[PDB]
């Protein structure tokens, strides 16, 4: 993964009023992901979640090429009756290590 | 190098295309040529401004801003288009 | 006159305010670089006195009573970041701006 | 019209003779140069001079020909005809208009294109008052000394190169002295009348000894 877009979120160091981890702990959910793709170069992944307790990796909106490979993988934990995350998050092939000091 | 290979061969214009409400002005000026059923500002560079001006849908200060827009000389400067389509505006 | 902390300043580029907004402070989550503009601030220079060829400018321009330089504060050479807290402290007295 | 610029008008110290007018025109592109970067082109010295308006705002043009060279300023008799034909061949019918390059900020750089275009105009009278004698047998006093050249400085704020060609070999001059001769350049020099004497040719010396006797 790539590129991370919370709906109400400026920066990563800020908080969303109703998830008990910050945006940060997000990104690092997020960056465990194991996901396939299979006819793209680059994709775009949507999860939409609402209702209190965990938001798992088996909640987004698939694709039609894109498969996760373990799907009880936890991001973060909603825990109010309306305060719902709605984020966009962009997957791509690689190979190696790219950080985010050298490549918004 | 012959040994070790052979112990792998088992495996291997842009102010007329952009719409009227695009335009700088507010959106009074646009709605003035959009009046007429217009969208893209093509549209409004395929009719004269005679044509536009013997139509009441238009005002006064549409007319200045009307003017202030041409005064860039890239739309309203009396052409005629087929339909849509330039040369270079090609379908793909 | 005193100092002036709205982004309209001279001396700038696309890449000299096209992370200000339209009062100067820098946005919050704005992603910066070494050597960016955080606070834009523009400060008076001489005074002595009305030349001849300046008499024209002595009161023709509302604010002329002071003149213009270059003062912004700038991110320190060799550091990135992420701006995440904007603090803004008003004299009393001062006209706030508007994204005071 | 809030009267600020008719009595900015007749200020009128230096530009009473020199052309009013033009030094508003002058001062008025000058506050619209200063931080514009983006419209189409840049701005316009031409402007409905509205001497009652006082801040005359920057009108465009449209310039009628029969040709297709400068394409901001080009209209046809066949675009004239949705006008009905009421543009002749030829005119220069203005059919835009522009703004101003605004604050605070913009304006000690329009306060500096206000300098520029007021130096612009001082030139040009410059040009004019050289362009008054037109080369004479008048002196002045060295001040700054060029490579191959000699800088003087006469009255009413003037100065004079002196070409180290068109001066003697051995006789050497310097700061502080006073020469005289006849200049020959007042027309096309260098953003203005750089005025160029000649204190070697014969009609130097013609009135020289008129002087005496």
């Amino acid at each position: 993964v790539t590129e991370v877009e919370i709906d109400g979120v400026l920066h990563e160091y800020s908080t969303k009023e109703g998830v008990q981890e910050d945006i940060l702990e997000i990104l690092l959910n997020l960056k465990g992901l194991a996901v396939r793709v299979q006819g793209k170069d680059e994709v775009i992944l949507t999860l939409n979640k609402s209702g209190i307790g965990p938001v798992t990796a088996a909640d987004i909106t698939h694709d039609g090429d894109v498969e996760i490979v373990k799907p009880q993988h936890v991001i973060c934990h909603l825990t109010d009756e309306n305060a719902s995350i709605s984020m966009r998050i962009k997957v791509q092939r690689g190979r190696g290590y790219v950080p985010a000091s050298t490549r918004e | 190098a012959t040994i070790l290979a052979e112990q792998l061969e088992a495996f291997v214009d842009p102010i007329l295309l952009r719409p009227v409400d695009d335009l700088e002005l507010t959106v009074r000026s646009a709605n003035c040529l959009k009046a007429e059923a217009i969208h893209y500002i093509g549209d409004l560079v395929q009719r004269t401004e005679v044509e536009l001006l013997k139509t009441p849908n238009l005002g006064k200060k549409s007319l200045t801003e009307i003017k202030d827009v041409l005064a860039s000389r890239g739309l309203s400067l009396g052409m005629r288009l087929e339909n849509w389509p330039p040369a270079s505006i090609a379908d793909e | 006159g005193p100092e002036e902390i709205t982004a309209d300043i001279p001396n700038v580029g696309e890449a000299a305010l096209s992370k200000l907004d339209e009062s100067g402070i820098v946005y919050i989550g704005a992603e910066v670089t070494g050597g960016d503009i955080l606070v834009g601030k523009v400060t008076p220079k001489g005074e002595t006195q009305l030349t001849p060829e300046e008499k024209l400018l002595r009161a023709i321009f509302g604010e002329k009573a002071s003149d213009v330089k270059d003062s912004s504060l700038r991110v320190p050479n060799g550091v990135s970041g992420t701006v995440i807290d904007v603090q803004v402290f008003t004299r009393d007295g001062v006209e706030k701006d508007k994204r005071a | 019209m809030n009267k600020e610029i008719l009595a900015v008008v007749e200020a009128v110290s230096n530009e009473k003779a020199l052309p009013r007018e033009k030094i508003f025109e002058a001062l008025e592109s000058a506050l619209a140069t200063a931080t514009k970067k983006k419209y189409e082109q840049e701005i316009d010295v031409r402007v409905q001079i509205d001497r009652k308006s006082g801040d005359f705002d920057t009108f465009r043009r449209w310039l009628v020909v029969d040709e297709v060279t400068q394409p901001t300023k080009e209209i046809t008799l066949e675009a004239a005809r949705y006008e009905d034909e009421s543009l002749n061949l030829g005119d220069y019918v203005e059919d835009q208009i522009e703004s101003v390059t605004f604050d605070r900020i913009t304006t000690q750089t329009a306060k500096q294109v206000i300098v520029q275009k007021v130096r612009e105009a001082e030139r040009a009278m410059v040009v004019d008052q050289f362009r008054e004698h037109e080369g004479e047998i008048i002196t002045g006093v060295v001040k700054k000394v060029n490579r191959d050249n000699i800088s003087l400085d006469l009255g009413n704020n003037a100065e004079a190169v002196i070409l180290r060609e068109d001066m003697l070999p051995r006789e050497n001059f310097r700061p502080g002295d006073r020469v005289r001769g006849v200049l020959y350049s007042v027309r096309p020099e260098a953003r203005g009348a750089q005025l160029f004497v000649t204190r070697s040719k014969p009609e130097m010396l013609i009135e020289l000894f008129r002087i005496e006797v």
